[PDB]
């Protein structure tokens, strides 16, 4: 019948899940941002909106920085892009903390992929 | 409850006028054995804080990794943590004293004494020591192990009183601590002649010296001393 995008963990009848999707949505209507490649390294630029001229600046800082090592920056939902990067910075440390050397991008990329997609099981 | 195994002796320090300076020597002993000459126990937080750690190694690498994380954790989401929200002397003192206790109060001590050492923002010295019991004190002068007993009292003929201090040079501090590292040498059975020190001076910044050696010793009247009494020959 319908109703297969009312929960978050339910395959639609084509083998989606629009809670997903939907989340998507919430990506798309935020404000832009990018990386870019380099020979020896990567840089991250993003946009922020200056809804008014009560606004501080440079002073409502989005990208962020998970050890030493790592920069990272989001779109859409912001307190979300920031619970990730916790998410990332715990997981980063106790990987240096264990293994000593501190945590490679993918090894890193993954963890935040595992963890990712973990949200999207129940 | 442990016992420790692998052993650093004296940390030594003082303040004079414009900072503070603080010393130890590169050595891991086991027991008698002086087994390791290579162990840097001055550990720099930034450029305003310099950390030396007497007693269990290990335990002073775990406490070292500590205060790399502290460093690391300060600097996200701050852009001030390079000016204003840099890690200051004292939050790094009360992190390790509020550690140090709470292992003593859990009955598994970090088993170490601790001298922090550096100069504040605004330009105060600070000067503080914690050990494995969690106890805490300031003195113009501080030092662990037998530092305490030797040390201290050489330091103490230069600054004796908080009016001492702006009258201290760097010259003359450093003069002190170099003599005391040598009398440490000639009296303390688990030093070592290798060691480091460092100056953090509110306008020179830190200035960290690694590989000394104690010079200047007298040894030449050892040829007169014959027998332990009657013996002529």
């Amino acid at each position: 019948g319908t109703g297969y995008d009312l929960s978050n963990s339910v395959f639609s009848p084509d083998g989606r899940n629009f809670q997903v999707e939907y989340a998507v949505k919430a990506v798309e209507n935020g404000t832009t941002s990018i990386g870019i490649k380099c020979n020896d390294g990567v840089v991250f630029a993003v946009e922020k909106l200056i809804t008014s001229k009560l606004l501080v600046p440079q002073k409502n800082v989005k990208i962020q920085v998970v050890d030493r090592h790592i920069g990272c920056v989001y779109s859409g939902l912001i307190p979300d892009g920031r619970h990730l990067v916790n998410r990332g910075r715990e997981e980063a440390a106790s990987f240096k903390k264990l293994y000593k050397t501190p945590i490679p991008i993918p090894a890193f990329a993954d963890r935040l992929g595992q963890y990712v997609q973990a949200h999207t099981l129940y | 409850t442990q016992q420790p195994i692998v052993t650093g002796t004296s940390v030594i320090s003082m303040k004079y006028d414009n900072g503070v300076i603080i010393a130890a020597d590169n050595l891991g002993s086991y027991g008698s054995l002086l087994r390791f000459n290579g162990v840097e126990r001055l550990i720099p937080v930034g450029d305003n804080t310099v950390v030396g750690i007497s007693g269990d190694i290990s335990d002073m690498q775990h406490i070292e990794r500590l205060l790399k994380d502290l460093v690391t954790e300060n600097a996200y989401d701050n852009p001030l943590a390079d000016a204003e929200e840099a890690l200051e002397p004292s939050y790094i003192f009360e992190y390790l004293a509020t550690v140090m206790y709470q292992r003593r109060s859990k009955m598994n001590p970090l088993w170490n004494a601790i001298i922090v050492a550096g100069v504040q923002s605004n330009g105060d010295q600070f000067l503080r020591y914690v050990n494995l019991l969690g106890v805490t004190y300031s003195s113009p002068t501080l030092a662990t192990g037998f530092g305490a007993h030797m040390a201290n009292p050489l330091l103490r003929k230069v600054v004796d009183r908080e009016s001492d201090i702006p009258k201290t040079t760097v010259q003359v501090a450093e003069e002190a601590i170099v003599n005391a590292m040598r009398v440490l040498y000639y009296r303390d059975a688990r030093s070592s002649r290798n060691f480091s020190l460092a100056i953090i001076d509110k306008n020179t910044g830190l200035t960290f010296k690694k590989n000394l050696q104690v010079e200047n010793m007298k040894w030449d009247f050892a040829k007169d001393i014959k027998g332990y009494g009657t013996q002529k020959i």
